[PDB]
């Protein structure tokens, strides 16, 4: 019984540990993203501001 | 109070109130009802998007437009568009404000007829007025003579003023514009393996070629040039990947203006038919039209255009004349910015169509001295 | 017979200057203040907080190989 | 016996998949700073630039 308990604390905590890595990785991933669309985007219309450039 | 300066458009419907700089609503005119089944319960699924939120949910919808050639096709999307307009994106009761629409030129009276009958039966305004959309753009330029070549996304116009007096027997409207710019540009990307197909990839198109065409300053030069080097291929991302590649294809599609016989058509090109429309005019203002050609509309925004327009018009026309073609950064709400400085004239302010004149005379009243 | 407009006074052309030279200097000068504040308020400020976060990580890379090493020195058997 | 099997094999898999977990972490928040450090040497280079537009 008391390898029972202590084992299951264990597992619980390790679990819900399991869970909040998950939500932080996720909410990580959309700002990464986000600042890689604005990056693809910023280089973009920089090259575009380059072709305006070379028409005028 | 203020007036509604409302531009139907066909692509881009403009809206705004009188006596500012920018319109204070711009989304396009689709209305797209669902194809698909449906099986969520209580999603709150409605039964028609229209304007800007039917190109976010476009890939379950059938987006068709309301206007096919400055006409209007079907009345009751239109009707369902100009609510949403009201209602929706300027959230102002028309039942308090004097509306202005725009109209090509040529156009069928129905049309008209129809428009103003709905705009005092339905919406219920106070008083209506249509304007025809090339005189809007020689207001927002500031000036009171040239001929003005409007090529929109339905129909491109040219109509020649001068002093303020026009001239109606020298209009020359031609019914290529943006959206057979758009069918052929979906035509030629099939020449490297590209097909689209859906009404809404027709949207993926449209962004195609608005951010990567560019008119050619000389057509076979480029077409030597692209078949040799590399240079000119630039790459897109789709809305998933799988990005693509577009080699002449860039200055080909936009070539369309001034060869259209390479969609079929019979008529000369955008750059013969402002030469045409001005030898039409009289012998003594052909010199002021020709220093004071104006362009306007949203398709004339390609890279690279005031230039060819102005070497090909420098080539038909004698060779003492001066050509300038005027070609502002705000070219395309110049009709709308246009419209704003004519409702908001006191001059302007008895034109209008007042509700009791129409009570009285029925909706053919458009036609008569309130033009 | 087609429309007669009533005969006014003025103007035109002469609006050109009231909407253009204003935003030819305001639109310029608005413009430059909001990159300015833009790029003080976001750059530092971002490389300042990442530098922070990659030092909260490096403390957390430490106790996670610190409960590891114990962990297995323990549970070796 | 069959619980306390359980719940320590579960328990085994949660602490070496939070481990990836953890190594995932870091390696994406790491990638993230370095991505957003090229990005405002990126918006130092506009600075420059503007520096430079100062000239109006
Ligand atoms: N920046 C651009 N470059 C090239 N083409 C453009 C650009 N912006 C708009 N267009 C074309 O012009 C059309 C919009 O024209 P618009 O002036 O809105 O028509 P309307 O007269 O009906 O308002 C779009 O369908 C698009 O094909
Ligand atoms: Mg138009």
């Amino acid at each position: 019984s008391d390898k029972l308990k202590e084992a299951e604390t264990r597992a619980e905590f390790a679990e819900r540990s399991v869970t909040k890595l998950e939500k932080s990785i996720d909410d990580l991933e959309d700002e990464l993203y986000a600042q890689k669309l604005k990056y693809k985007a910023i280089s973009e219309e920089l090259d575009h501001a380059l072709n305006d450039m070379t028409s005028i | 109070t203020t007036a509604l300066v409302c531009d139907n458009g066909s692509g881009l419907v403009k809206a705004g109130f009188a006596g500012d700089d920018a319109p204070r609503a711009v989304f396009p005119s689709i209305v797209g009802r669902p194809r698909h089944q449906g099986v969520m319960v209580g999603m709150g699924q409605k039964d028609s998007y229209v304007g800007d939120e039917a190109q976010s949910k476009r890939g379950i919808l059938t987006l068709k437009y309301p206007i096919e050639h400055g006409i209007i096709t079907n009345w009751d999307d239109m009707e369902k568009i100009w609510h949403h307009t009201f209602y929706n994106e300027l959230r102002v009761a028309p039942e308090e404000h004097p509306t202005l629409l725009t109209e090509a030129p040529l156009n069928p009276k129905a049309n008209r007829e129809k428009m103003t009958q709905i705009m005092f039966e339905t919406f219920n305004v106070p008083a209506m007025y249509v304007a025809i959309q090339a005189v809007l753009s020689l207001y927002a330029s500031g000036r009171t003579t040239g001929i003005v070549l409007d090529s929109g996304d339905g129909v491109t116009h040219n109509v020649p003023i001068y002093e303020g007096y026009a001239l109606p027997h020298a209009i020359m409207r031609l019914d290529l514009a943006g959206r057979d710019l758009t069918d052929y540009l979906m035509k030629i990307l099939t020449e490297r393996g590209y097909s689209f197909v859906t009404t809404a990839e027709r949207e993926i198109v449209r962004d195609i070629k608005e951010k990567l065409c560019y008119v050619a300053l000389d057509f076979e030069n480029e077409m030597a040039t692209a078949a040799s080097s590399s240079s000119l291929e630039k790459s897109y991302e789709l809305p998933d990947g799988q990005v693509i590649t577009i080699g002449n294809e860039r200055f080909r599609c936009p070539e369309t203006l001034f060869q259209p016989s390479f969609i079929g058509m019979e008529s000369a090109g955008i750059h013969e038919t402002t030469y045409n429309s001005i030898m039409k005019c009289d012998i003594d203002i052909r010199k002021d039209l020709y220093a004071n050609n104006v362009l306007s509309g949203g398709t004339t925004m390609y890279p690279g255009i005031a230039d060819r327009m102005q070497k090909e018009i420098t080539a038909l026309a004698p060779s003492t004349m001066k050509i300038k073609i005027i070609a502002p950064p705000e070219r395309k709400y110049s009709v709308w910015i246009g419209g704003s400085i004519l409702a908001s004239l006191s001059t302007f302010q008895q034109m209008w169509i007042s509700k009791q004149e129409y009570d009285e005379a029925g909706p053919s009243i458009v036609h008569r001295k309130c033009f | 017979v087609p429309p007669k407009i009533p005969d006014g006074e003025r103007v035109d052309f002469d609006d050109i200057h009231r909407k253009r030279v204003e935003k030819d200097l305001n639109e310029l000068q608005t413009l430059i203040e909001a990159h300015f504040e833009n790029r003080k308020k976001e750059e530092e400020e971002l490389i300042s907080l990442k530098d922070r976060i990659e030092k909260r990580r490096a403390e957390r890379a430490e106790q996670q190989r610190i409960r590891n090493e114990r962990e297995k020195e323990r549970q070796n058997r």
